């Protein structure tokens, strides 16, 4: 029964029982977060294991089993084997060392209890940002890829509060989602704050001429290297493709795709040019001495169209020879046996 | 008429059973060949009592 | 194991103090919840047929009219794969097949006009999904948002 | 493009059936480019629609589950199916193929009880517990007096 | 379209007509060759111009286009043949690499 609700009550749900002290509690998980990669990059120098790893195991440690490490990547570490093995060494550090360990993870733990106390804080944020085209969710979904990407960032010791912190980060991650998802045809970022302006522009234009602006007073309003070809070009871009399904003419049932027809394809008179043309070549290809002729021929036939690195071994004045002399011989034996003069083309 | 007809009584109702379940309708025919080699060819007959 | 994930007598999880060796210990084992089509293709992939049909026979044959006409429906389903048919599992997707191209082209019209089936929209929205599904379990991973990921691409791929 | 390669490193029928290196494309014309298929190999799985929503919902009836109300259950959304073992009780032992809810799976898993009591002023309540906490056990009920009458509901230690 | 006539919709009814006279080829001829078979009115037209007796219909698009279509979900169309063994419609362009 439609989705929405169920996650906007799931978050309020967790949320409405785990909201977190506007300082404190937030400060208190904080400094748990960085003494967090703090402690693991002491880890990894004590075992001279890569932080890519001390930082997934302690997660599976926490998060999941070797149940999620399976079916999302694939079985490159050991589920079982590999994983107990590595936190074997890191229980086996003394306690100097393993001091980290439960370190590490009590601050992988606090991470978890500060991306969730904000998702609404997400939500609020991405209420705004909405019919650009993506689902209302997308955009909340979006805006989480950001507000952990602002945990992995904020630094306590610099007194300025979190949630704040959190809404730059989250807004970069909703646009760019936006800017990378919005249509069917990639778009760069470049022509994307750029058609924005176009389309603002149009409507500045609309404000007093009346007339809608001729490729020139838009050109002209924009700016520098703006000409008439360049706006009416970009706007054939700015477009949006249209349904190849979509009812035509006096639409009932008649669908558009069938009114589109195809190139690819030879129809029948041209499957049968190829047979003649072929056949006709390839029988005025024999009344020829090969030493030249299978070497364009094939050159445009076989390969590609160069006439210095074109013959194997004789240099190229031999090549123009039996060429331009064998090429009109074979131009003429064919004047009397007049096969391709009426072009198959 | 006939000839469609005898399409609309080409199915009838399963009660014993041998191969498959009971409360199923199949072919009328689909029997008249199973029945056929539950009896005759491979005895133990399993007589399979259908309704029209 | 530390703050977490710990397996002992039979108590759940773990925390950790270090102040006083105080080291307390909630107490559910591994109680494996799950759910989408996870939790139901394991247990597709669980499900001796034979048995199941063996458990009906004898389920349907024997009761009173009324749990035995459930059982005969639920029946010729099994029978069904049981025959010469193929098991269970198959009903699930961890694959989905990929229409064609050309099938489902990509046109040009007038100028800047181009044409193309709505079902590359349809995929694409799957894609992206699915893509942020895995790029998010990466980053670490709060459920709350695992799950609505999961249930807005169980929605896509339908 | 018909038997032309993707940036012309081959372009004929003498070069049939064998492949490029750099760009790779085996080639007859276009016609290929509309029967070959493809994939998208899914993070969680999703079963297909057809097989849900359709009377005979067959993954409801192969899996006694609500025939159509208990994966719409745990389907599209986070309504735990408990898989495998489940030691702990929640009255009764484990519910081998039954459901639970988000409140009590959270109720289960992390332990039970996880109350938050914040006190008021500053002065106050750090008085009353201060002393009945750090290792002191405190029953169900205990009375915290100062402020607002701070009550703990739930067992075990503080 | 601008100078080529459009062809002529073979109807159900008129496809029943047919079905019911013995013209049985005659009706595969409007399913492949006239219509659905790329292969086909290719091979067709040609063998015409040569001078023989058109070439046995390939396959009408219309099914290709629905097992790839049927494809895109979750179930598998595969045809057979006198054992339960497989057989080929989009002629080995679906054999991977
Ligand atoms: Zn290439």
């Amino acid at each position: 029964k439609i989705s929405t609700s169920d996650p906007v009550r799931q978050y309020l749900h967790e949320i409405g029982q785990v909201p977190l002290l506007t300082l404190e509690e937030e400060v208190e998980l904080a400094r748990k977060v960085e003494e967090g990669m703090e402690a693991i990059k002491k880890l990894s120098e004590i075992t001279g294991l890569d932080p890519d790893l001390i930082r997934e195991v302690v997660r599976a440690k926490i998060l999941g089993s070797a149940r999620v490490r399976h079916i999302p990547g694939l079985k490159e570490t050991l589920d079982p084997k590999t994983v107990e093995e590595i936190d074997q060494k890191l229980k086996s550090l003394p306690k100097e060392h393993k001091r980290y360990l439960h370190i590490a993870r009590e601050g992988e733990a606090a991470r978890q209890h500060l991306i969730e106390a904000n998702l609404r804080l997400v939500v609020s944020i991405a209420k705004k940002y909405t019919g650009r085209g993506l689902s209302f969710l997308d955009l909340i979904q979006e805006g989480n890829q950001g507000l952990i990407r602002a945990v992995e960032k904020f630094e306590y010791k610099r007194r300025f509060k979190f949630s704040t912190y959190a809404t730059w980060w989250i807004r970069q991650a909703i646009n760019r989602a936006i800017a990378d998802q919005a249509r069917t045809i990639r778009i760069p970022v470049h022509m994307v704050e750029t058609i924005n302006k176009l389309s603002r522009t149009a409507r500045q234009l609309q404000q007093e001429l009346g007339r809608e602006p001729t490729y020139e007073e838009i050109a002209e309003a924009m700016g520098p290297g703006w000409d008439a070809k360049r706006v009416e070009e970009t706007l054939k871009i700015a477009q949006e493709p249209v349904s190849l399904e979509t009812p035509i003419g006096d639409e009932k049932d008649s669908f558009y795709g069938d009114f589109i027809p195809d190139e690819h394809l030879p129809s029948p008179v041209d499957a049968a040019t190829q047979s003649l043309l072929s056949e006709e070549l390839e029988k005025a290809l024999s009344k020829l001495s090969e030493r030249e002729a299978m070497v364009l021929k094939l050159r445009k036939g076989l390969i590609d169209g160069e006439e210095v690195g074109a013959f194997f071994g004789v240099t190229r004045e031999r090549i123009r020879q039996i060429e331009n002399k064998a090429l009109r011989k074979l131009k003429y034996h064919e004047s009397r046996t007049r096969k391709l003069r009426d072009f198959l083309d | 008429i006939e000839i469609v007809v005898r399409q609309m009584m080409k199915y009838v109702e399963v009660t014993d059973p041998g191969d498959s379940r009971l409360l199923e309708g199949q072919v009328l025919e689909k029997w008249d060949v199973e029945a056929l080699n539950e009896r005759l060819i491979a005895e133990g007959k399993t007589p399979v009592a259908w309704k029209p | 194991a530390d703050g977490g994930k710990v397996k002992s007598d039979v108590y759940g999880r773990v925390e950790v103090d270090l102040v006083r060796n105080v080291v307390r210990v909630v107490e559910s084992y591994d109680i494996d919840a799950r759910m989408g089509a996870e939790a139901i293709q394991q247990l597709l992939k669980e499900l001796d047929l034979e048995a199941l049909e063996k458990e009906l026979l004898e389920e349907m044959k024997h009761p009173s009219r009324a749990r035995r006409a459930k059982a005969r429906k639920r029946l010729e389903v099994v029978r069904a794969f049981l025959d010469s048919g193929n098991r269970p599992e198959w009903m699930i997707l961890e694959a989905v097949p990929v229409l064609p191209p050309d099938l489902r082209p990509m046109v040009q019209v007038d100028g800047g006009r181009f044409a193309t089936s709505d079902l590359n929209d349809l995929y694409r929205r799957l894609i992206n999904r699915n893509n942020r599904l895995k790029k998010l379990l990466a980053q670490g991973a709060p459920e709350i948002i695992i799950r609505n990921e999961k249930r807005m691409l169980q929605e896509a791929v339908d | 493009k018909d038997y032309e390669c993707a940036c012309g490193k081959y372009k004929r029928q003498r070069f049939e059936g064998k492949v490029c290196e750099r760009c790779g494309v085996e080639v007859t014309k276009s016609i290929v480019r509309r029967y070959r298929m493809g994939h998208i190999e899914l993070a969680t799985p999703a079963a297909h629609i057809w097989f849900v929503k359709d009377v005979p919902s067959k993954i409801g009836t192969l899996l006694d589950l609500s025939a159509t109300e208990l994966e719409q259950v745990l389907y599209f959304s986070k309504y735990i199916v408990l898989d495998p073992k489940g030691a702990i009780l929640n009255g009764v032992p484990v519910e081998k193929r039954q459901l639970l809810t988000d409140e009590e799976y959270r109720e289960l898993r992390y332990g039970k009880q996880e109350t938050y009591p914040l006190p008021p002023g500053v002065d106050a309540l750090v008085k009353d517990g201060e002393e009945v906490v750090k290792g002191q056990e405190l029953a169900p009920g205990v009375v915290s007096r100062l402020d607002g009458v701070a009550l703990y509901r739930f067992p075990r230690r503080v | 379209g601008k100078a080529q006539f459009g062809g002529q919709r073979f109807g159900e009814m008129e496809v029943w007509a047919l079905e019911a006279y013995g013209a049985a080829h005659t009706l595969q001829e409007m399913l492949t060759l006239k219509s659905d078979d790329i292969e086909g009115r290719n091979a067709a037209y040609e063998a015409i111009i040569k001078g023989e007796d058109v070439p046995e219909p390939s396959v009408p698009e219309s099914f290709r286009v629905l097992v790839k279509e049927l494809q895109a979900l979750a179930l598998d169309v595969q045809t057979l043949d006198e054992k339960d063994n497989p057989v080929d419609i989009f002629e080995g362009l679906a054999s991977k690499r």
